[PDB]
């Protein structure tokens, strides 16, 4: 029967494509560590900029 | 149409989910479609709805637990209408929440009602004890028991007590229920007087012998009164309570004896409906449910109509169509009923059940079946209480389908009212044409019997005179014959010494007859469904050889029954011919050209034919057919051992047959034969006795044996010789014909259906 066959195939390419997009946003959860240094950069320059000002 | 099986189709379905339970719910509520088992792993915890039927499970033991308790309470169950299924939301829930509070509150109330009659009762005794003691270290103790206890009891008392112990003992005013039984009993009060704690032990441990029931009791009679006033504020309590306890209870049961209907119709069906629903295939991928169907061809619009419905019952838009399947197995085989036929049906069904696109014994069957019922069953007036008996049945039939079928008896009797009247009313017709009721005729027709006056011509006078001391035979000569018989069968030989002879004659040739026209019938139904099959090679070496063996073998054996019955009579009946033995001197060759005299021109030379070329077909059925096949299989590029086992056993079965089942019909004269001798034994024996020579001395006797006449023609032939010709009818269909042409292999059609509920 090609009915079901065809169906099934498209259930399994929404299974993979499911699994595909969950280990993507794994990988892009374990990325935090790289994109917060130029905002912890831009902190350390704006309390020194602070500092020579107080000082 | 129903003179063959009914063409089926295989069906594959997208059943949608949220559609799924009212399409099965429609589809059921047609019952006109067999679903596929797609769960060869099903069972208890590997169904995929566990949870819905468990459910279902359980609330139709509540149904039962509350059921019993209303039946037990006699408290009457509506039992009104007829109801539709659950809604697919999950409102089963709210439910089954309505059978846990009734259960609940049943269980409860129940306990309650129990504990609050046992209180009042104790403080009943209670009141009654302190009554009775107000009349009143030292001390005493007082109780309740059955009266007729006492005398034993206090001769205990003293035995004990060696000769020493006070007491009174008093009746009470009414009998008081048990609290267990309900038994109301006439017990009686006691009190016992003694010193100290070991007399105290003493008349307690006889108390506990006869199971009296002691009670604690204050010493004067103001202490008694305070006691009273409390147990007089208890018992009113209690019995206030308990009136509301039980009023409470018959609400509860009340409404449960309402929804019992409703609940059993909803339950019952929900179980099925999950069940079907369980047959069902889900992957783990999958999102719809895959589903199967053989529906009739036919209504394949009609199933197609239920889904989009069943959606359209449902939040739903999908409409869950189907594919018509190719790659199919042999369907379940189905047939449409009715009054009329359903029982033709169901005793073909009996033996086996049709191969798909099979040409259908039932219709056939319809008459036929009645037909050699009566020529067997061959008397008029029992024709007559047969028809009356499946009359009373199909006059009352809307009555009789309301009440009970525990009865299987009755219950068998009634589904075969119509098969049953049919027959009785064929009855009548052979009977009719045979001339008897009982062993006496009918007056209706003339008579080829002649008076003795046509005996007195000179010739033959001399016998008429004989007559008045000896027994004498009329060799039906010309002049002296009263000439060629028009109706059925002549009054005459009912009352002739003979008689035997002659309806001998008849129905052996005419069973044999008949039996041979009903298997040239069955082997051409074969051509037929051979025909409807497409099959070449089971009509040229099966059906062509077979039909000229049978007919080449038969034909002559009728067409000489129907000479002898045209060339001789009574002028040339002395050294005439016997049938049965030209017949078989046919079949063996083996005439001495001597004794018994030919009948007509080149004799002979036909019965040579005829048995040379019957001969003749038996290599094409036996050999011939499994040769042309091995050469087809071997050319198509199965074992030959096995299609030479069956085609072997299927030509022996047919060969042999036209010798066995040949002379099977014999079994209709014999069965009728013997019908009308105990017929007539049965009124020799017995309403002779009510034949006295006085109008009242008779007829006053008449009346009681002619009862015991009825009840004996009835349990003898009534019933008994009825159920014999039936069956045997049955077993000539079974085999005698349908081994022709009915394979009788398949899956029976199963609708699923509310009907099986």
């Amino acid at each position: 029967s090609q009915g079901i066959q065809q169906l099934l195939q498209a259930e399994k390419r929404a299974a993979e494509k499911v699994s595909e997009a969950r280990k993507r946003k794994n990988r892009r959860l374990k990325q935090a560590k790289e994109e917060a240094q130029a905002e912890i950069e831009q902190y350390r320059l704006q309390r020194e900029k602070e500092f020579k000002a107080k000082e | 149409e129903l003179f063959r099986s009914e063409e089926m189709t295989l069906a594959q379905l997208f059943l949608q989910s949220e559609a799924a339970y009212c399409c099965v719910s429609e589809l059921e509520e047609l019952g006109k479609v067999q679903f596929r088992d797609l769960n060869p792993d099903v069972n208890v915890f590997q169904r995929k709805f566990v949870n819905e039927v468990r459910r279902c499970e359980e609330m139709d033991r509540k149904l039962r637990f509350v059921e019993k308790e209303i039946r037990k309470a006699n408290i009457p169950i509506m039992d009104t209408g007829e109801n539709p299924e659950v809604p697919f939301p999950r409102d089963m829930i709210d439910l089954e929440a309505n059978f846990e509070k009734i259960e609940n509150e049943l269980k409860e109330i129940n306990t309650n009602q129990e504990a609050l009659k046992r209180n009042f009762l104790e403080l009943t005794e209670l009141k009654f004890i302190l009554r009775k003691t107000q009349q009143f270290r030292l001390g005493f103790v007082a109780g309740v028991i059955n009266r007729e206890r006492i005398p034993t009891f206090e001769r205990m008392l003293w035995r004990v007590c060696r000769g020493n112990v006070f007491l009174r003992q008093a009746e009470i005013e009414n009998p008081l229920e048990d609290p267990v039984t309900g038994d109301y009993v006439h017990k009686s009060v006691f009190i016992i007087f003694f010193q100290g704690d070991q007399l105290k032990n003493r008349v307690k441990k006889i108390c506990e012998g006869f199971r009296a029931s002691l009670y604690p009791c204050p010493e004067t009679p103001q202490e008694r009164k305070e006691m009273a006033s409390g147990v007089n504020t208890r018992i009113d309590d209690l019995q206030m309570v308990l009136n509301q306890t039980e009023d409470h209870r018959q609400r509860v049961l009340q409404a449960a004896a309402k929804n019992i209907r409703v609940w059993f119709i909803k339950v019952r069906k929900m179980k099925a409906i999950y069940h079907t629903l369980n047959l069902c295939n889900i992957d783990v991928t999958q999102k719809c449910l895959i589903a199967e169907v053989w529906c009739p061809v036919t209504d394949l619009d009609s199933i197609q109509f239920a889904l989009r419905r069943g959606t359209e019952h449902s939040g739903s838009t999908v409409p869950s169509i189907l594919n018509r399947m190719q790659t199919n197995q042999t369907p379940p085989t189905y047939n449409k009923t009715n009054k009329f036929t359903h029982g033709f049906q169901n005793i073909v069904d009996a033996y086996g059940i049709g191969t798909y696109r099979e040409i259908n014994p039932a219709p056939y069957t319809v008459i036929t079946f009645p037909f050699l019922f009566a020529v067997m069953f061959g008397d008029f007036g029992h024709g007559i209480l047969m028809t009356l008996f499946a009359v009373w049945m199909v006059l009352r039939e809307s009555r009789i389908l309301s009440q009970k079928n525990e009865n299987e008896m009755f219950s068998m009797v009634f589904s075969g009212r119509y098969i049953i009247l049919l027959m009785g009313l064929f009855s009548i017709y052979t009977g009719l044409i045979y001339n008897d009721c009982f062993s006496k005729s009918l007056n209706i027709f003339g008579s080829s019997w002649s008076v003795r006056p046509m005996f007195t011509i000179g010739n033959w006078t001399e016998e008429t005179l004989l007559g008045s001391s000896v027994l004498q035979l009329n060799p039906a000569i010309p002049g002296v014959f009263g000439g060629p018989y028009p109706f059925g069968i002549d009054p005459i030989w009912n009352i002739a010494t003979n008689k035997l002879t002659f309806l001998n004659s008849f129905k052996m040739k005419m069973s044999v007859i008949l039996g041979i026209i009903h298997m040239l019938f069955g082997v051409s139904l074969s051509l037929f469904n051979h025909i409807y099959f497409k099959k070449p090679l089971n009509i040229y070496f099966g059906f062509i050889p077979e039909i000229i063996f049978m007919s080449s073998l038969f034909g002559y054996l009728v067409i000489l029954i129907f000479y002898k019955w045209t060339a001789y009579d009574a002028h040339s009946s002395r050294n005439a011919p016997s049938l049965l033995i030209h017949f078989i001197n046919m079949f063996l060759f083996s005439y001495p050209e001597s004794g018994n005299a030919m009948l007509y021109s080149g004799q002979k030379g036909i019965q040579c034919f005829l048995i040379v070329v019957a001969m003749l077909c038996v290599p094409w059925m036996l050999l011939f057919k499994p040769l042309i096949l091995r050469h087809q299989y071997l050319r198509k590029k199965f074992d030959f051992g096995d299609t030479m086992v069956h085609q072997a056993i299927h030509t022996i079965e047919y060969c042999l047959g036209c010798i066995s089942n040949t002379a099977s019909y014999l079994r209709l004269w014999a069965l009728s034969l013997a019908h009308a001798q105990l017929s007539e034994v049965l009124w020799t024996m017995v309403i002779h006795i009510g034949l006295h020579v006085r109008s009242l001395a008779g007829g006053l006797g008449l009346f009681f044996i002619f009862a015991a006449f009825a009840t004996l023609t009835v349990a003898i032939l009534l019933i008994m010789e009825g159920l014999s010709a039936f069956l045997h009818a049955l077993r000539l269909h079974w085999v005698e014909f349908q081994n022709k042409f009915y394979t009788g292999t398949g899956f029976k059609f199963l609708p699923f259906s509310f009907e099986h509920i």
